[PDB]
RNA sequence: AGCCAGGAUGUUGGCUUAGAAGCAGCCAUCAUUUAAAGAAAGCGUAAUAGCUCACUGGUCGAGUCGGCCUGCGCGGAAGAU
């Protein structure tokens, strides 16, 4: 109805799966189709890996009184956000790969044990593995 | 780049193919002939869709796709045409296990891995063919 | 053009424009549409 | 009775009719036979046929769709449009009347470089127009 | 408002048609992943192809859109010493 109030729907169901979430992944997604992103949707689905592009100011607002605050910093330009429902620490290995495959998007930054990682150090969670 | 919808056991006629791909280099009987050779699997008289793939050395490759729904509706339903108009009358009835059955055909085109989610789309597309499901 | 009383617009592309305090239609898809008020 | 046309596809029954025993001739009844045709001819709907011929143009690919719509110009009907790789050759049956000087007229789509041929196929009603068009001049 | 991109998938919805493939027409118009997606509001093709739009994310960083009433103006407005 009112857009206020989407908005205030929004911003309570991004953070509510961030409540049970536990690694951020977050990444940008300008220059890419469609099908090509439902790529990652489908390997998301089979990994447990929720993935919804919100707004920038969205983000911050929600991710209020969350571990993934740091994560400021990385909310500008177009945001590409991954949360790891279950299989913790694995939106991450999927995201570099298709990043340095085929497009020009980069991984932003990451979060995982409530703290900022920055891009080019990401290989940590890829180094972690599914246990 | 082209995409055709040529019969399952059938490339020989020159206006669908000849100028769509001949522009492109594509060799004509060699894409006749994979084409079939891949394509003899496919019941008689089904309706494929391929998409032909060239590169700038005339050279090509394809995929196969799972026939158009509209075509692999009528057949289930058992209905040689199609409907004249949808609200006024319904020329049959499509089962819903038939449904899934399709759901599981083209398995690979639709975007949704729910299944069910595939059978809603399917549904959808022939409540617009005029169709009614039990 | 058409220099006429009553000028307006007859599609999406024309556009209203004063130049000497005549009304003019100018159209950018369709040269037909060029009309001034006169 | 309309213009001159020769009427086709005309069936008679003789149901009754009157004989007079010493005033009875051949051409009598043939008076009276043309007098009843062409009463019944302007009661019943008299329609022309004009005759319509199956056209098969070929045509190079870059200037396709001008043909035919010339040939939707020409007031015809099509059946199909073959695209080979020496050109396009589209069929059609186009009336006789409008098919008088295509070929200056297709020679001029095409840069010169279409042909075409014409067959006699069947005959069709005209609209009203062009029926209204030939009772005119044959009538005066 | 401008600019950077997407503008999906079943698919060329079903009929009619030589072709009707978002875009001749009739009958619909609803599922899909969605950030968002008209079985397209336009251009275009013989049909395709192709170009935009609606709809969205970013950038930007402050007002902006559509009507109603009303004052004063503008065009309509060419003649003979
Ligand atoms: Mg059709
Ligand atoms: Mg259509
Ligand atoms: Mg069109
Ligand atoms: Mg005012
Ligand atoms: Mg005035
Ligand atoms: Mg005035
Ligand atoms: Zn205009």
């Amino acid at each position: 109805a009112l857009n206020l109030q989407d908005k205030q729907a929004i911003v309570a169901e991004v953070s509510e799966v961030a409540k049970g979430a536990l690694s951020a992944v977050v990444a940008d997604s300008r220059g890419v189709t469609v099908d090509k992103m439902t790529e990652l949707r489908k390997a998301g689905r089979e990994a447990g890996v929720y993935m919804r592009v919100v707004r920038n100011t969205l983000l911050r607002r929600a991710v209020e009184g969350t571990p993934f605050e740091c994560l400021k910093d990385a909310f500008v330009g177009p945001t590409l956000i991954a949360y790891s429902m279950e299989h913790p620490g694995a939106a991450a290995r999927l995201f570099k790969e298709f990043a340095k495959a085929n497009a020009k998007f980069e991984v932003k930054a990451a979060a995982f044990e409530g703290e900022l990682i920055p891009a080019s150090q990401i290989d940590r969670l890829a180094t972690l593995p599914t246990y | 780049y082209v995409k055709l919808q040529v019969a399952a056991g059938m490339a020989n006629p020159s206006p669908p193919v000849g100028p769509a791909l001949g522009q492109q280099g594509v060799n004509i009987m060699e894409f006749c002939k994979a084409f079939n050779a891949k394509t003899d699997s496919i019941e008689k008289g089904l309706p494929i869709p391929v998409v032909i793939t060239v590169y700038a050395d005339r050279s090509f490759t394809f995929v196969t796709k799972t026939p158009p729904a509209a075509v692999l509706l009528k057949k289930a339903a058992g209905i040689k045409s199609g409907s004249g108009k949808p609200n006024k009358d319904k020329v049959g009835k499509i089962s819903r296990a038939q449904l899934q059955e399709i759901a599981q055909t083209k398995a690979a085109d639709m975007t949704g891995a729910d299944i069910e989610a595939m059978t809603r789309s399917i549904e959808g597309t022939a409540r617009s063919m005029g169709l009614v499901v039990e | 053009m058409k220099v006429r009383a009553s000028v307006k617009k007859l599609c999406r592309n024309c556009k209203i424009v004063k130049r000497d305090g005549v009304i003019r239609v100018i159209c950018s898809a369709e040269p037909k549409h060029k009309q001034r008020q006169g | 009775p309309l213009a001159g046309y020769p009427v086709v596809d005309m069936g008679i029954r003789l149901h009754f009719g009157s004989y007079h025993d010493v005033d009875s001739s051949e051409l009598a009844f043939k008076l009276a036979a043309s007098i009843a045709f062409k009463e019944g001819f302007k009661k019943a709907k008299p329609v022309l046929l004009e005759p319509i011929m199956k056209v098969e143009v070929e045509t190079p690919e870059e200037n396709t769709g001008d043909v035919i719509g010339d040939l939707s110009r020409r007031r015809g009907m099509l059946k199909g449009q073959e695209s080979e790789v020496t050109g396009v050759k589209i069929h059609a049956e186009v009336p006789l009347s409008e098919m008088f000087g295509y070929a200056t007229q297709l020679r001029s789509l095409t840069k010169g470089r279409a042909s075409y041929t014409m067959e006699f196929l069947k005959y069709d009603e005209a609209p009203s127009n062009v029926a209204q068009a030939v009772i005119e001049a044959r009538g005066k």
